[PDB]
């Protein structure tokens, strides 16, 4: 009886501010959760697409955010790009699946203005910059700075007290909304399918 | 942590924060104009440059309040040195304004220079069309009127402008506590250090002098093999023991010898590796060329490109109607923004250019965590050297075979390797004596070791003895032959091309040892070696925050410039050249022969006596060809060339034909014509 409504009735967050659903003591239907969208990727890791819904788990976690599909390659945690460096590092300590989807024009998910993500996050001094890297399954230390948003490319917000800075990039919200889901389960008869 | 240092630290932390924003705006405006050339875009660029210049000048005046002797931190001290440079503000308002007018006149004269044919006045040529002649023609007379034409029109205008340039630049350099403007340029290599890491400005002249004498035995054997080949193309125009005529070297200045390859190829039957047809048979676009370069850098352990690299670069020539000038460049806009501007065709030359440009991007991404002012190469030669090293490895048949661009059964024969190494030396070894002599000349002009009454006298003495090149016609002090080159008329330092070559082969040899290569260096490929790319990356991260001798030791394990790595790379060719020249070819040159020396007449008193003497000779020729040859030839005082002038009145001269400067009138006929008019001319003739 796991609920996915809070995932569908509000505007989705950006990649650096991902939302998290942890389901305990409920029964799920992953087929019903996805048939609503247009899955265009399902790369998994120490699990498989057919075994993802089959199993019974100690706990289940879902992270989700708005994400352009043309940045699909950078969402792998083993990348040296900005998405894994500053926005979202996926934890390979547990079986995880990565789902990229498209929101059909029938689904009434509110859209955001644009896609946003960080290209830099560092502490500054007269001796140079020190990059601040996001930890697996955690949040960037530049979240407080990034919360305000970015309206242009290469726009910087500085925190003059702690001496931190963050730089963002944007992409136009063209056509239907696109999102990304990262599902990680743990091992145990609490969480089961029907 | 003195109050001064504490105060200077707060000052440098506010400047770095504000310079990141303004630099990005200025560079974004400059990119929008260069990829889309319009008048509207040309004003947005100038508005942003004005904002940067206002900010930087105000910050340089604030920086002058922190004395350097009170700063114990080297990172703080290096940033303040950059900001405290005064430049041309040490001159008065009139003198500063005059120096900017001279610099604009000299670059305008160069770029609008136009020469044309003494035998066909209606067809005249600019530099683009004159360089096509010098790079293709095998006609002696055509190459000579193009060579002498460029010097005679362009070079004779810049001589008065260059004499004022030298005086003004020495006043500026002395106002910044240098001996002269050459001492000022040599400060690009000066560093301070504690344990042998210091390097003075006088050390650079000594090191450059010592390396040149080590590469000269190899340059002499290449000079001897090229001279004997040029003697078949131009029979009776070249002495087997003397210098090479300056107008026959394959370009306008003799900087590179690469266009002499068709004349000197060791084995013409065997062709050279070219994979352009393999890229077209597999339908490569320009995107796939840059996707292969990214795979190369990732194979040695270097990062990938940012997402914005692919969306923001200009990798092909646009077809939307935008006007651009195609010249490959890598751009570091700041704020994690890297772009390449390139017009890419599916050829092998563009495949190698892509690897070179992506090497510059990899260096910039490495020192992006340095303070803004230290974000540079260690010296002016490290940046280009890094790009060249990467291109050496990817041009190897071993690398191309692994890419599928060469047949799986491809075998390499030693005659194709000699063809490959000769073509490399026509570029790399041919230009080293050229670069050294020009810097040696400029440095002596700024010192005053050469007075301005002997500028062209010393220029051709040095050409004959350092380069082994002789002028086809004698040039007096109304010429300025150095200034006919782009870098001299545009006020660019030139010794970076010497150092880059030396560092590139030092870097290459270190990395092939780490990659565990067996065999000759020229066959080495560092691809798939993460231990070699990690050793390169520790030097690249430093930027300009350390002495360049310390960054050199990081990768090569030595603190000094060294030419033995260059001589190891060209060792298979040096062995083959000694068998070729060993009756073979004389090795070395004599500074006595010239294309005009055997027809001169020695005459054993100011400049108005010359103009009268040349007209007396010109009249005597014109009458002799009418009363004996029954010809009307309009000889002028411009057809009489005075050379080899001594303080005591003793000079030589010869006559050329009024339309054909290649045709020197024989010494026998000139003597007879003087005897006929000996009465009117009057003077011992030897
Ligand atoms: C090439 O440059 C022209 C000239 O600036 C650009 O045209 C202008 O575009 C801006 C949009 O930022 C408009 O506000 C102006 O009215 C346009 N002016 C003209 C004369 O066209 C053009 O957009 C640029 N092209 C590209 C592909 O960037
Ligand atoms: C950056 O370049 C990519 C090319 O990889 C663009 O991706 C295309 O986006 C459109 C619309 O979203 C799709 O129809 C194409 O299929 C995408 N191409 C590929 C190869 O996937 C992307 O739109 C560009 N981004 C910007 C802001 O210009
Ligand atoms: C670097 O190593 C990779 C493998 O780690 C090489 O890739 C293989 O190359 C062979 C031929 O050399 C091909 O038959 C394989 O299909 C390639 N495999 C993959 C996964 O690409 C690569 O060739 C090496 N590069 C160089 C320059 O030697
Ligand atoms: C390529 O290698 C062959 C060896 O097979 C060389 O041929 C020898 O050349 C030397 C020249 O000193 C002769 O003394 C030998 O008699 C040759 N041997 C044979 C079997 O031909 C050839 O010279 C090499 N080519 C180059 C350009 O170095
Ligand atoms: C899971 O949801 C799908 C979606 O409609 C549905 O067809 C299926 O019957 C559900 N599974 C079970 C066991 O009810
Ligand atoms: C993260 O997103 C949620 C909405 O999903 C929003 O309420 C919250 O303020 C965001 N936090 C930020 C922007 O720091
Ligand atoms: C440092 O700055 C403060 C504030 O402007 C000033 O009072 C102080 O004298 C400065 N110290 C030095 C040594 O410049
Ligand atoms: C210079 O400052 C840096 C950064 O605080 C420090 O690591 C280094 O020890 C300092 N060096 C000296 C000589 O004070
Ligand atoms: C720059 O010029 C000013 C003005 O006289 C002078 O005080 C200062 O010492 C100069 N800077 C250097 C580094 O010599
Ligand atoms: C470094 O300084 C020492 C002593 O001042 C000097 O002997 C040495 O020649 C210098 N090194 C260079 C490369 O100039
Ligand atoms: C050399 O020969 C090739 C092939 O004939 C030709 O394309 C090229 O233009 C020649 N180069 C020169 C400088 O003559």
């Amino acid at each position: 009886e796991c609920d996915f409504t809070s995932m569908l009735t509000a505007v989705p967050p950006q990649v650096y501010n991902f939302s998290r659903l942890v389901f305990t003591n409920c029964n799920y239907n992953l087929t019903k959760l996805l048939s609503l969208f247009q899955v265009t990727e399902f790369s998994c890791h120490q699990v498989s697409p057919d075994a993802l819904a089959s199993g019974c788990y100690s706990s289940l976690t879902v992270d989700y955010f708005a994400y352009p599909s043309y940045l699909a390659s950078y969402l792998h945690p083993g990348s040296t790009g900005e998405i894994a460096q500053y926005n979202y590092k996926q934890d390979f300590s547990n079986p995880t699946c990565r789902i990229l989807a498209t929101v059909p024009a029938n689904l009434t998910i509110p859209k955001p203005a644009r896609y946003m993500w960080l290209t830099q996050c560092y502490s500054y001094s007269a001796f140079g910059n020190t990059p601040l890297y996001v930890k697996p399954s955690q949040y960037t230390p530049c979240l407080s700075l990034a919360s305000q948003g970015f309206d242009a490319d290469s726009q910087t917000h500085r925190d003059t007290v702690n001496k931190m800075a963050a730089t963002g990039r944007i992409a136009a919200m063209s056509g239907n909304l696109q999102m990304a889901f990262v599902i990680s389960v743990q091992y145990a008869n609490s969480v089961c399918p029907m | 942590q003195s109050t001064t240092e504490k105060n200077a630290t707060i000052f440098l932390e506010n400047f770095n924060s504000e310079a990141e924003d303004l630099s990005h705006e200025s560079a974004l405006a400059s990119w929008n104009y260069n990829t889309n050339i319009t008048d509207e875009n040309a004003q947005k660029m100038n508005e942003a440059d004005s904002k940067w210049s206002a900010f930087y000048e105000k910050q340089s005046k604030l920086a002058q309040t922190y004395p350097l002797q009170e700063i114990q931190n080297l990172t703080i001290k290096l940033q303040l040195q950059v900001l405290q440079q005064n430049g041309s503000s040490v001159l008065t308002a009139d003198k500063s304004k005059r120096l900017s007018t001279i610099l604009t006149t000299m670059s305008t004269i160069y770029s609008t220079g136009k020469v044309c044919n003494p035998n066909n006045p209606q067809e005249c040529l600019t530099l683009s069309g004159l360089e096509d002649i010098m790079e293709k023609s095998k006609d002696y007379n055509q190459r000579l009127w193009v060579w002498e034409g460029w010097r005679s029109e362009v070079g004779k205008q810049l001589r008065p402008l260059y004499e004022e340039y030298v005086v003004l630049k020495n006043e500026m350099a002395r106002g910044n506590n240098y001996e002269d403007y050459g001492d000022y340029w040599r400060g690009d290599y000066e560093t301070e250090g504690e344990n042998g890491y210091n390097y003075s400005r006088s050390q650079l002249t000594e090191d450059v002098d010592r390396i040149f004498l080590e590469i000269k035995p190899l340059y002499e054997h290449l000079h001897a093999y090229v001279r004997a080949k040029l003697m078949d193309t131009y029979p009776s125009r070249i002495s087997p023991t003397g210098c090479l005529p300056a107008h026959l070297l394959g370009d306008m200045w003799g900087r590179f010898w690469t266009n002499l390859y068709n004349l000197t190829v060791p084995f013409e039957q065997k062709p050279n590796i070219d994979v352009t047809d393999a890229m077209k048979e597999q339908s490569w676009d320009a995107e796939k060329i840059f996707k292969e370069a990214e795979k190369f850098y990732m194979s040695v352990g270097l990062p990938s490109m940012t997402p914005g690299f692919w969306n923001n670069s200009m990798l092909t020539e646009p077809g939307d109607g935008r006007k651009v000038v195609c010249h490959p460049t890598a751009w570091d806009l700041g704020k994690n923004d890297f772009r390449i501007k390139m017009c890419t065709k599916v050829t092998m030359d563009d495949f190698l250019t892509a690897h070179h440009e992506m090497g510059h991007i990899q260096y910039d991404m490495a020192y992006a965590t340095q303070p803004y002012l230290l974000r540079n190469g260690a010296n002016e030669g490290f940046h280009e050297a890094v790009g060249e090293v990467m291109s050496l490895s990817v041009a190897t048949p071993k690398h191309l075979k692994g890419m599928g661009l060469l047949p799986s059964d491809f075998s390499e024969d030693n005659e194709t390797e000699i063809n490959f190494l000769l073509k490399q030396a026509l570029n790399i070894v041919g230009t080293l004596p050229f670069t050294y002599m020009l810097e040696k000349w400029r440095w002596m002009v700024f010192k005053g070791e050469i007075p301005k009454e002997q500028w062209m006298k010393k220029w051709w003495e040095m050409k004959r003895e350092i380069v082994g090149v002789v002028e086809p016609l004698p040039h007096d002090e109304t010429y300025c032959d150095p200034a006919s080159l782009f870098h001299v008329a545009n006020d660019y330092s030139f010794i970076r091309y010497f150092t880059r070559t030396i560092f590139e082969f030092q870097f290459q040899e270190a990395l092939c040892q780490i990659a565990k290569h067996q065999g000759p260096l020229h066959k080495c490929d560092i691809s798939n070696s993460t231990e070699a790319g990690n050793k390169l990356l520790e030097m690249l991260k430093l930027g300009k925050s350390k002495p360049w001798t310390f960054a050199l030791e990081k990768i090569t394990g030595t603190k000094k410039m060294d030419a033995k790595p260059l001589l190891n790379y060209f060792e298979p060719l040096f062995t083959w050249l000694k068998e070729q020249n060993g009756s073979g070819n004389y090795v070395g040159w004599s500074s006595d022969w010239s294309p005009y020396a055997d027809q001169s007449i020695k005459v054993r008193w100011n400049d108005n006596e010359m103009y009268l003497f040349r007209s007396s000779v010109a009249y005597a020729m014109r009458e002799y060809f009418l009363k004996v040859k029954n010809q009307t030839i309009p000889f002028r005082a411009e057809d009489v060339w005075v050379n080899d002038v001594k303080p005591r009145v003793s000079f030589k001269f010869f006559v050329t034909s009024p339309t054909n400067m290649s045709d020197i009138i024989p010494r026998s006929e000139v003597e007879d014509a003087i005897r006929m008019s000996r009465s009117r001319i009057n003077l011992e003739f030897l």
